[PDB]
């Protein structure tokens, strides 16, 4: 309030505070300056001597001469309110639209605690994306977390941002009135630079979209601190949503990299021994209740989807960071050099790639019935092809029996056309026609795995 | 003001005692010498200094005397042509006064006193102001050198000198507000001035290299990374740019870098044109070396003046290119510190900091107009170094995934003889497609479909040079050995130059362009040759190829027509074998 000071032991981003009781554990204060600035710290191990607050940003200048320090808030959070759904805001929770504040009409405690098993109600329901492949071959369930594994150059963002504004749920398939539950695109990157901070923002206003979603995104330079909160807050304000109005959400987070980059820093200030390979012994738990914000939970009919998007830098799928996801995260979409070098977009591969869950997805008497075998049709077709395109190389193509040298052709209608999509936005029905087609070009009777009825009905 | 002793000395930190209200970060003088120091922690009432020079020869019980201020580069006109110590100290002068040895105990001035200077105003007096509204324009060189209001003053002022020559300490403008407006004016280093607002980039930095702009290339407000173990040419790639980039002011600053390299610079430096006037190229030159074998601190404090610098030219309105050489060390420098004042650290023990002055850093600019309303752009290709060659390595990590544009450059590929060679299976850039307006208009209407058709094989060709060490190049047929063998030549001549080649080691995008063109051709119809009945074994074998061979080296003046004339070659030496 006016109070505590005296600080004593300040050593780069470290802090020590006299004598303070009233401070808890999990506090967030004010540090105030010799020249009216203020900045601020979080709480964390305290004594009988001193606490520990933390800056957050630079500390240039302060002074071992007093320079007050303000208990903000007990537990700090922030509220909610439905008025938020068209701002832009940084980290922490403040309007960087330019239009004045929200009002609220709650406070959370933005420790998201965690569910209950029995509460939980078994996945079912489908989500379209707006892409193609990424309904076809390996379906986005709803209620469902999945990630995409980048590399570290291809081009994440832009396979972003169009499965930000595409997606809409067509609950029309299954049959029920239309506009019984309307679609919330959550949004938050990190480490953005200030181009692309502007890739988003552009694309974003385009058409506009903005209009059914939230922004949160702390800037690359931004402190390091409020960092590691800014997920929580965008997972937390997607739970207000479904839970108490009932939406349809899609969280979709960014570049989780830099969430333990960032992380690790913290915890080596903070004190620790970093665990194997570094990243912080307790990254596991850490990491996984930043996930635990999904499903459906019965009786209620909103839900939340996560597709959390991240690069490795080892470029590989043993690194940690990735690894440790894929044991909670539930399958993996990965992106390829060769499609990529070759000039396609987005490249999505084939055959890496599988969403484990996904059989309760697609279905006959849920959104169309043949959609199961397409998809362990143009799979397994698939690679089968791919070998000839390289073997082709050993003995000529004048040693390719028939069937098979149509295999081959197959391989090429499909890499040029299917998986390229541009801007072109599609549905799901749409592309199962497609798909169709493309088969047609290899010989009948054949195709063995999907049953007679529907080719009698499609080619 | 605030006056203590030395406690504790020993390494190239020290502790004083007897000390209280400090501010973290703040220059002082420590021993009877006086050499610069900094508060980097307080403990009560004992504090860290952090010494900016060496040491030796000091005794506990001497001078300990903060001023106060946080550091800072004093910045106005006149600059170039020098070369500038860790806080930015003009070694002429220094050099003058010793002999042949950068000895401690050493205090000049930062922008010299004697020059005066031909003025000219722009407002009147009695006239408002704000903030970065500019004011006089005193010339220098080819340039204009404008001079600002030094950012976060507002007033109005009262009298203007009128034309003539003037001292740089002068108060040329008066205010009606008691304030004194002089040539120069001091700015920190830490903060980060702003401008007016933030903004796209589109504009081509333009570069020459033709590895550098054809492939991959760089925004204006450009962010990159160029990396490479020891003998790799780390250095040389940034010396093509000092001498053939395509802006207003080369700021090259390389901390931990010897002195051979620098030199040289200022050697051959003299005698070289600018391909934006005719001058001496050292127009555009800045260099605020702070070679490896000075001290240990210095090293980290020359960074971020060049960083400064870069900011106070686009301030002006220019376009800098600032490029520091080898920041890596930096890390090295900045954990030499940690060691001493024990803070435990992350792995490979660089101090948990790597990304939190790091981050900063590189966010800096591009395009941003300034409250002047000029278009200003930060460009800034980052040189870094591992220690192992292990990329795995965190310091050298952490620059990617927060920068764009990634540059990787071989190894395995330069110990043959090539340069710049960069593997393009390693690389990738991301600035590629904002590019796209500039180009098709300045350029050539169909250029990046003729440029990704060059990546078409390119990055394909790799799908076969497996199969190769597979199973020779034997038992690879013809469509097969078609491509190795274009592309062998494609990075046997369209990937190779030099920076030592007399000519030809700086391109127009229209030569380069051109070159590009025939390859695709040669591909094109070969293809057709193929596949009509006769083979590449013997295409090989033809002198055209030894034409589209040696090709690179005409100059442009020759090169329209050169190229027109492979342009008949080719259909006739095609049809007729
Ligand atoms: N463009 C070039 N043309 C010719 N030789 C080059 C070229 N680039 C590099 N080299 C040669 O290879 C060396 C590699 O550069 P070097 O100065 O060792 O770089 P660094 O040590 O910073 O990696 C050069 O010194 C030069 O001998």
């Amino acid at each position: 309030k006016k109070e505590y000071t005296g600080i004593t032991y300040i050593s780069g981003p470290l802090l020590f505070v006299e004598n303070a009781k009233d401070l808890a554990y999990g506090a967030i204060v004010d540090i105030k300056d010799g020249t009216g600035r203020v900045r601020g710290g979080q709480v964390i191990e305290v004594s009988e001597e001193y606490a520990v607050i933390q800056v957050f940003e630079e500390t240039t200048g302060l002074d071992l001469a007093t320079t007050s320090v303000s208990l903000v808030e007990d537990v700090a959070r922030l509220g909610v309110s439905k008025e938020m759904l068209g701002r832009r805001f940084n980290g922490i929770g403040k309007p960087i639209d330019g239009l004045p504040p929200i009002t609220p009409e709650k406070r959370l405690p933005i420790t998201g605690l965690p569910l209950n098993p029995v509460a939980r109600r078994k996945p079912e329901q489908f989500i379209q994306t707006g892409i193609s492949t990424i309904d076809v071959m390996n379906t986005l369930v709803r209620g469902q977390k999945l990630p995409i594994f980048s590399g570290s150059g291809l081009p994440a963002n832009e396979i972003a941002a169009q499965i930000a504004r595409q997606a809409t749920v067509r609950p029309d398939l299954s049959g029920e009135g239309e506009k019984e539950e309307p679609f919330a695109v959550v949004f938050a990157a990190m480490g953005i630079t200030q181009r692309e901070l502007s890739y988003f923002i552009q694309e974003f206003e385009r058409t506009g979209a903005l209009s059914r979603s939230v922004l949160f995104l702390n800037k690359a330079d931004d402190p390091t601190i409020e960092r590691i909160l800014t997920p929580r807050m965008a997972l937390t304000v997607a739970e207000y949503l479904a839970f108490e109005h009932d939406y349809h959400v899609l969280v979709i987070l960014t570049d989780m990299t830099n969430y333990c980059e960032a992380l690790r820093e913290i915890g080596a200030a903070r004190e620790e021994i970093p665990g194997r390979r570094g990243y912080p012994g307790y990254m596991y738990t850490d990491l996984a209740t930043i996930y635990e914000r999904a499903g459906v939970v019965e009786g209620k009919k909103g839900s939340v989807t996560q597709i959390p998007i991240l690069s490795m830098p080892d470029d590989d799928r043993t690194h940690p960071i990735p690894d440790l996801t894929g044991y909670i995260t539930e399958g993996q979409i990965q992106l390829s050099r060769e499609l990529h070098r070759k000039g396609i977009y987005p490249p999505i591969d084939p055959l890496p790639s599988l969403s484990r869950l996904m059989n309760n997805g697609v279905g006959k008497g849920k959104t169309r019935e043949d959609h199961k075998q397409v998809s362990d049709q143009l799979y397994s077709a698939y690679a089968n092809g791919v070998d000839i395109r390289k073997l082709v190389a050993i003995i000529g193509e004048d040693a390719l029996t028939e069937n098979d040298r149509r295999y081959l052709q197959f391989a090429d209608a499909f890499e040029r056309f299917f998986i390229n999509q541009g801007q072109q936005n599609r549905s799901i029905e749409e592309s199962l026609q497609i798909a169709w087609a493309l088969l047609s070009m290899l010989p009948q009777g054949e195709l063995k795995r999907i049953s007679k009825d529907h080719i009698g009905k499609y080619y | 003001m605030i006056q203590g002793v030395i406690q504790k000395i020993a390494g190239p930190a020290v502790i004083a005692k007897g000390m209280l209200g400090a501010r973290m970060y703040d220059i002082c003088k420590v021993g009877e010498e006086g050499l610069v120091g900094e508060i980097i922690r307080l403990d009560g009432d004992t504090a860290f200094v952090q010494v900016y020079e060496d040491t030796s020869g000091l005794k506990v019980g001497e001078p300990v005397v903060s001023t106060g201020l946080p550091l800072a580069v004093e910045l106005g006109p006149g600059m170039l042509n020098g070369i500038y110590d860790g806080i930015q100290r003009p070694l002429e002068r220094i050099r003058e006064k010793t002999g042949i040895y950068i000895t401690r105990g050493v205090v000049v001035h930062a922008l010299d006193r004697e020059k005066k200077w031909a003025w000219t105003p722009m407002v009147k007096p009695g006239d408002e102001v704000r903030g970065g509204m500019v004011l006089g324009t005193v010339p220098e060189f080819g340039f204009t050198h404008k001079i600002l209001v030094p950012p976060d003053v507002r007033g109005r002022v009262k009298e203007v000198k009128p034309a003539g020559e003037y001292t740089v300490e002068e108060p040329v403008v008066v205010l009606e507000d008691g304030t004194e407006l002089k040539m120069y004016h001091t700015w920190p280093v830490r903060r980060a001035r702003p401008v007016q607002r933030k903004l796209d980039p589109n504009t081509p930095f333009l570069t020459g290299m033709r590895i550098l702009d054809v492939l991959f290339p760089v925004a204006m407000g450009g962010t990159a990374a160029i990396p490479g173990p020891f003998g790799s040419g780390k250095t040389v790639t940034q010396q093509s740019l000092a001498k053939w980039s395509n802006a207003d002011v080369v700021v090259y600053v390389g901390c931990g870098e010897r002195g051979n390299e620098m030199t040289d610079v200022l050697v051959e430096f003299p005698e070289l044109t600018d391909p934006k006037t005719g001058g001496p190229l050292m127009h555009r030159t800045v260099l605020i070396a702070n070679t490896s074998n000075m001290p240990v601190a210095a090293r980290e404090a020359s960074i971020y003046v060049g960083v400064t610098i870069a900011e106070y030219f686009r301030d002006q309105g220019f376009s800098v290119a600032l490029m520091a050489d080898s920041t890596s060390r930096w890390a090295e420098a900045l954990r030499e510190i940690s060691s001493r004042l024990e803070e435990m650290p992350a792995e490979e023990g660089y101090p948990p900091y790597l990304a939190a002055r790091l981050a900063a850093f590189y966010e800096r600019a591009g395009k941003v107009i300034t409250l002047g309303g000029e278009e200003g752009a930060v460009t800034i290709v980052g040189a870094v170094s591992p220690p192992g060659g292990d990329m795995s390595e965190p310091v050298t990590q952490s620059t990617l995934r927060i920068v764009g544009a990634f540059w990787r450059l071989d190894a395995s590929l330069a110990f043959r003889r090539h340069f710049p060679a960069i593997n393009w299976n390693g690389s990738y850039s991301l600035f590629t497609s904002a590019l796209d307006p500039w180009y098709r208009e300045n350029v050539a209407e169909d250029y990046p479909e003729l440029r990704d058709a060059i990546s078409e094989l390119l990055q394909r060709e790799a799908g076969l040079q497996e199969i190769v060490q597979l199973v020779g190049p034997d038992a690879l047929q013809d469509a097969e050995r078609l491509v190795i063998e274009v592309g062998r030549i494609i990075r046997e001549d369209f990937l190779q130059q030099n920076a030592y080649h007399e000519v030809d080691a700086y391109c127009s995008m229209k030569k380069a362009y051109g070159i590009m063109k025939m390859i695709l051709a040669f591909y094109k119809e070969a293809e057709a040759a193929i596949k009509r009945g006769v083979s590449i074994d013997e295409i090989l074998q033809l002198p055209v190829l030894e034409r589209i061979g040696r090709a690179r080296y005409v100059s442009e003046e020759e090169f329209p027509a050169y190229f027109e004339e492979a342009m008949k070659e080719i259909q006739g030496a095609f049809k007729a074998l």
